[PDB]
């Protein structure tokens, strides 16, 4: 289990997806033409996980770029690392999806999906041992949301024994394109609950607040938010991308993080928050990574309990200090970690730090506090759905009201399920 | 002589195998290429060391070893490492995909497709043996391969080699050393399924070894290399009597007879002194009294527990170095008066002593200092049930909520196998208490 | 912030040690089943000692000594004294006791029988010391705190659990004058409040009626008995060099006979204090047994005597 | 304290010292492995049926 196939879908999917490849290609010393110009051997020992080796000692991202309009993907090709992607893996329709889940899932996306799958199969075929897939997308638009979850469903049919992973950006009125986002996210969450093993919940509310409050950026662009997303993505993929101690893969992560199959929605976080000169002491990293102000999902971890936790430290530091500090928060905040899963916090260290920082920490929590995210979207949904407002956009693409009622129920179930274990 | 096959399942098994075979090679004067200059019978023999090594016409000495892992990375470091010429490639067996810390995946799913291959490579070694005793099996309780594939091997080894003895070296899981959350489940499952198939099993709690490395080797944050090098000294002690001239514990059957009167209660507590740092400039060498006395201190045990609140069924003292019988008996006389050493009423209060005059060998550049004399006590105390209770409690906590269970069921395993395995462990805890109070 | 759990709700003593710790602002109480504690305040039966001291990063302490039940049950207390050389079968301060399973006056106990006809049969002290005015039996309760280092701390205040019925040689079946237990009595408080004479008053009686002191006539023999009993079992129960540590409050029960000779009756593993003394004793447990291991931001007498021979 | 059964050699010696006197078959394994492969392949069928819907 080494190779991963990366898929990025829609405006948001391709934007954050493009930053991920910029960030991680700099860490593995791959330039914008695909040539290695690094210094350590540790940069290339697990390069197979995300890149294929081509003729002339080039590295090509195992990346499939999907959209239902050409705009964003043309920006990616024009952009700084655009030339590194395999040109055959740009798969794109022309008419767009108009921020409509139904267009993505049932009509426009249907027309395009089989050709995405042909590239997925192509990339899969030349993998020695495929461990699974990761998708970058939002749940608030139409392509990444609707088509993205169509793909997920299809990939599960063809590769039922491989791991499905998502970086799923959740919508918020603070960072909002259209009023139908709550509908699009509720239809997608139902898909994610059934058809994925792990989902990183990036809430745009939380990214905005981090940019506003805890970084002093008065007017945040999507690029400012996507700086935070790409840094977290680098964070959570560290163990996959460098050696080593725990032979780290998607399945082992899934087995240990997910005590109940539906509850696989993780609350990622990063320390230190950037946009520095002083390096953080190991106590500070440990305080900050566990701090609400550093979480990428707008939930108070104090309103729930941790089922499982995975913390990944990056840089040259005393592991003695790390273990003491990691034991200090568990023993000083012990009510917030469930007693019925012994030793639920798992710590890992990697010697190489990310660009810019001397040391850093990535947090991955399966907290029952995530319910707040789903309740927030369930309320925004019901506000509109009780008056059947904006439904014509979907019913015009063949969907029934029944399908909305179902998704509403399936999400409120998810919320009940998280509540069961927060009091248990 | 009678040949012994060592089997190393999983990462923990394999890396501990590496450590042991490195040490054995140093002890018998066998080199990385596999030549043994001090051997005069070229091409063969029936010396005590031949129980663990076969020989070839060109003079190579070859471990009676099978390394089995469901993924290649760890055994690939044996294939490319210091002792690459030592093993025949057919002894080193790897899969493609590990068991993701899942008993069921190791036992049922990925086990089924590889069990026949491994038994075949085991048969290739059993056919080179004039009179096979049986097997030493090394594994973790926590790993999926270590828990799951081991238990299926132990099932099949009972069928194909019903006459032969099976000893375990088992690594019990510890939060302080790369534990996953599901290892308590894995530990109970494999313990249940392996219980009837194992004659004598030596548990090594990673917690105990880790603190020994902190306290006595001054190692801030012990690595697997530190832990394994130390575990292999305890292993060498225990297997010394199979590989060297002597009259205590000369075959695998004797380990069962001397240490295991009640067949289910077959987990002897190992205790080991002295453990001393090679970076320590000034060290006053410890005596026979002081190291025999160190055998009754919990801080030196392979599992932390309190023998004073339990009862002994058997006690062996295996000395390595400058020791003579009268020094041992004088130390035993002193210690009996000071400490609480209660035996069961149906067993003779006593000690079977084994002394080998060659002091312990140390790996050059290792963490352990050379010592004039050392000892490994093997005592079958009921105190070791303390470890079963801890492990059982963690299982109960998670299993009350059905936490993680779906991953096991998803590999074809029935939910009932959990509570079944836990009932055997409930019976096991009760056996210890009857015998012990 | 140190942490503790509570697993005995009946414990009058550790109820107060629980409340004193919380009201320091430096000790959080956790749930009964939370493994991540510095201090257990454990159960009486089935206390899970095998789970203690295996929590990385916590130093764990508990208010019971595993193995201390051997001194605290009646059946095994007799068996301890008959078998150990350091308190021989010719032990002068223990009433001649025997064990058979289910002046020649005896007593049976584990519902108490006193006759010559009729678990443990014990020599009944026919000629006990009698406090006047009253002509009445009493027993002395001494509180002992053994800390993690095995320092034996005797609390300076004890109590006489008195009777209030004249003692009788011919009449055994009447239990109120022979058995001096606080529960069995409730003349309940005629001579002293609640049948409780504290050490200051009892010292003065001895000075007046007997021309001696509490320290000389009785308390030296108590200190010898406590120290003889605890040093006997130290190898079996000491938590020096162990992965968790233990302390324990013990309650020693004594009888003083006519010629001022002190006799051990029972050692009590989970003792209740006396109503007045809770305040001072429970604070001393905290100072000496708990805060020594877990320091924050003398009421005892230490028992030790290395005589050379 | 009696020191019995003393045996010696050049590499060591050994003795005892007393202070006081007093399986399922190949069919059934391949069976219940295959019973778990059925439940595995049943679960995969209910998935591929649910996806066909
Ligand atoms: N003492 C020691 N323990 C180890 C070693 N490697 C792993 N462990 C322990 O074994 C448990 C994990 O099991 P492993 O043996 O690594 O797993 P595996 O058997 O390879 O199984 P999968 O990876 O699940 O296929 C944990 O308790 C680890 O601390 C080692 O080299 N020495
Ligand atoms: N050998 C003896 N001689 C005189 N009196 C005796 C005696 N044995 C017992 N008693 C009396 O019987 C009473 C109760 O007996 P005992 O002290 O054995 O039980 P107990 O369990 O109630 C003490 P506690 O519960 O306070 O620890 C004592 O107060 C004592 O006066
Ligand atoms: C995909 O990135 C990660 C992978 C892993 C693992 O592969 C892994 C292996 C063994 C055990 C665990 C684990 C994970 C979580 C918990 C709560 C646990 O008890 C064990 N994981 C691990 C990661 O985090 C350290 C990864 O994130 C980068
Ligand atoms: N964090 C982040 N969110 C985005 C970005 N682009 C769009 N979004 C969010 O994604 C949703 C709109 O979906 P979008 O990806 O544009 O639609 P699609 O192209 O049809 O999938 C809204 O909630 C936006 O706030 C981005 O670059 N970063
Ligand atoms: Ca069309
Ligand atoms: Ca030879
Ligand atoms: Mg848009
Ligand atoms: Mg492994």
């Amino acid at each position: 289990m080494r190779e991963i196939v990366h898929i990025q879908a829609g405006q948001c999917g391709n934007q954050i997806g493009a930053k991920f490849w910029e960030v991680i290609s700099d860490e593995h010393g791959i330039d914008p033409t695909g040539s290695y110009h690094g210094d350590s051997d540790l940069q290339l020992e697990r390069i197979n996980v995300y890149y294929n080796e081509a003729t002339g000692n080039k590295y090509v991202p195992r990346a499939i770029l999907v959209d239902l309009e050409p705009g964003t993907m043309d920006s990616v090709r024009s952009g700084p690392f655009g030339q590194i992607f395999r040109p055959d893996n740009f798969v794109f329709g022309q008419s767009g999806a108009g921020n409509n889940w139904a267009k993505g899932h049932y009509t426009e996306g249907a027309e395009l999906v089989d050709s995405v799958l042909d590239v997925v199969r192509k990339e899969s075929e030349s993998c020695d041992c495929l461990q699974g897939f990761q998708l970058t997308h939002s749940l608030g638009g139409g392509t990444g949301s609707g088509m993205g979850t169509l793909l997920i469903s299809k990939i599960r049919e063809e590769y039922p024994d491989r791991i499905m992973n998502t970086f799923s950006v959740m919508p918020s009125p603070k960072v909002s394109d259209t009023v139908v986002e709550p509908y699009n996210a509720t239809l997608s969450v139902h898909q994610l609950v059934e058809n994925t093993d792990e989902t990183y919940c990036i809430d745009n509310e939380a990214l905005y607040d981090i940019c506003f409050r805890t970084l002093k950026l008065t007017t945040p662009t999507y690029g400012d938010l996507n700086h935070l997303v790409s840094a977290t993505m680098s964070g959570v993929t560290t163990c996959l991308r460098f050696p080593g101690q725990l032979n780290a893969d998607l399945r082992k992560l899934a087995v240990n993080m997910v005590p109940f199959p539906r509850l696989h929605f993780f609350m990622p976080g990063f320390a230190p928050l950037t946009s520095q000169y002083r390096a953080l002491t190991v106590p500070e990293l440990t305080q900050q990574m566990f701090d609400s102000k550093n979480m990428m999902a707008a939930c108070d971890p104090r309103h729930g309990r941790y089922l499982t936790v995975a913390a990944i430290f990056r840089g040259r530091m005393s592991m003695k200090e790390v273990d003491e500090q990691m034991l200090n928060v568990q023993n000083k905040n012990s009510s917030y970690f469930v007693e019925w899963i012994p030793n639920n916090v798992k710590t890992a260290v990697c010697d190489i730090p990310p660009r810019g920082l001397k040391m850093s920490a990535t947090f991955i929590g399966n907290s029952t506090a995530i319910q707040e995210l789903f309740k927030r979207i369930s309320e925004q949904f019901t506000a509109m759905f009780r008056r059947k407002a904006f439904l014509h956009w979907y019913t015009g693409e063949g969907m029934d009201e029944m399908e909305f009622t179902e998704a509403e129920s399936n999400m409120n179930d998810l919320v009940s399920e998280y509540q069961q274990y927060q009091d248990a | 002589m009678r040949e012994c096959i060592s089997i190393h399942v999983g990462q923990a098994g394999v890396q501990i195998g590496n450590a042991c075979w490195e040490l054995y090679c140093l002890e018998h004067g066998i080199q990385p290429d596999g030549q043994m200059p001090s051997d005069k019978t070229i091409g063969g023999g029936d010396d005590s060391f031949n129980t663990f090594f076969s020989e070839t016409g060109a003079g190579k000495h070859v471990p009676r070893a099978v390394f089995v892992d469901l993924e290649p990375t760890v055994i690939d470091e044996v294939r490319t490492g210091t002792y690459r010429q030592l093993f025949h490639p057919e002894q080193l067996i790897t899969g493609k995909e590990d068991a993701a810390n899942n008993y069921a995946r190791g036992h049922y799913t990925i086990g089924k497709e590889i069990i026949d291959l491994v038994l075949d490579r085991i048969r290739k070694l059993a056919d080179q043996c004039t009179g096979l005793q049986g097997f030493l099996v090394f594994h973790s309780f926590g790993g999926g391969t270590g828990s799951g594939f081991t238990s299926l091997l132990m099932e099949r080894l009972s069928v194909d080699y019903g006459k032969k003895s099976k000893l375990e070296f088992s690594i019990y899981p510890a939060p302080q050393v790369s534990t996953a959350v599901v290892e308590p489940y894995n530990s109970i499952l494999t313990t249940h399924t392996t219980l009837e198939h194992s004659d004598c099993a030596f548990m090594v709690d990673n917690e105990a070894i880790y603190d020994i490395c902190r306290r006595n080797l001054d190692i801030e944050r012990p690595t697997y290399t530190n832990l394994n090098r130390l575990i292999s000294q305890i292993v060498s002690s225990i297997t010394a009597s199979l590989r060297f001239d002597g009259a205590l514990n000369v075959d695998l059957t004797e380990f069962q007879t001397n240490l295991v009167p009640y067949p289910r209660i077959h987990f002897p507590l190992a205790t080991y002194a002295p453990v001393i740092s090679a970076e320590k400039a000034y060290h006053e060498q410890l005596s026979v009294a002081e190291i025999t006395n160190a055998c009754f201190e919990p801080a030196n045990q392979m599992v932390k527990c309190d023998p004073r609140h339990g009862k002994y069924m058997a006690c062996c003292l295996l000395y390595r170095g400058d020791v003579v019988p009268k020094d041992v008996n004088a130390a035993i006389a002193t210690i009996k008066t000071k400490r609480s050493i209660q035996f069961v009423d149906w067993c003779p209060t006593g000690f079977k002593v084994g002394i080998n005059y060659q002091p312990p060998t140390v790996v050059p550049g290792g963490d352990l200092a050379k010592v004039q004399r050392a000892v490994c006590m093997l005592s079958n105390t009921t105190a070791i049930a303390e470890a079963w209770a801890r492990l059982d409690h963690k299982f109960d906590l998670m299993y009350a909520k059905r936490a993680f269970v779906h991953w096991y069921v998803g590999e074809g395993m029935e939910e009932g196998e959990f509570s079944e395995a836990r009932e055997d462990m409930a019976a096991l805890e009760k056996d210890y208490e009857e015998v012990g109070v | 912030m140190y942490t503790f759990v509570v697993r005995d709700e009946n414990s009058s003593v550790y109820a107060e040690v629980s409340r004193l710790l919380l009201a320091t602002g430096q000790w959080k109480r956790l749930r009964k089943d939370n493994p991540r504690f510095n201090l257990m305040l454990g159960e009486r039966n089935r206390l899970p000692f095998g789970r203690l001291g295996h929590e990385p990063g916590l130093v764990q302490l508990v208010n019971y000594y595993r193995g201390a039940d051997k001194l605290c049950r009646k059946a095994s207390l007799v068996k301890l004294i008959k078998t150990s050389p350091e308190l021989s079968e010719s032990c002068t301060w223990f009433p001649e006791s025997y064990v058979i399973y289910p002046g020649n006056v005896w007593i049976a106990k584990s519902g108490i029988l006193i006759s010559s006809e009729a678990h443990v049969i014990q020599k009944y002290l026919e000629k006990p010391l009698l406090l006047e005015p009253g002509h009445r039996k009493f027993d002395i309760r001494s509180w002992v705190l053994v800390d993690h280092l095995y320092n034996i701390y005797l609390y300076r205040e004890g109590v006489l659990r008195t009777s209030s019925e004249p003692y009788n040689s011919a009449n055994f079946q009447d239990k109120t004058c022979h058995l001096t237990n606080h529960c069995i009595q409730k003349n309940y408080g005629r001579y002293e409040e609640g049948n409780e004479m504290f050490f200051e008053e009892f010292n003065q009686y001895l000075m007046d009626a007997l021309n001696t002191t509490l320290e000389n006539s009785i308390l030296l023999q108590i200190k010898h008995i406590i120290r003889s009993c605890l040093m006997c079992i130290e190898p079996a129960i000491s938590t020096k060099h162990l992965h968790y540590q233990s302390f324990q409050l013990f309650g020693f029960d004594f009888m003083v006979d006519e010629e001022l000779k002190v006799w051990l009756i029972e050692v009590n593993g989970a003792p209740a204090c006396a109503q007045k003394l809770y305040a001072e004793l429970c604070q001393g447990i905290v100072d000496v047994a708990i805060s020594s291991v877990f320091p924050l931001a003398s009421i005892f007498i230490k028992l030790h005597h290395h005589h050379h021979h | 304290m009696e020191v019995i059964e003393l045996n010696k050699c050049t590499s060591g010696q050994s003795f005892e010292v007393i202070l006081k006197p007093p399986d399922p078959s190949l069919e059934e394994i391949q069976k219940k492995l295959e019973a778990a492969e059925e439940r595995r392949k049943y679960q995969e069928a209910e998935l591929l049926k649910h996806l066909a819907e």
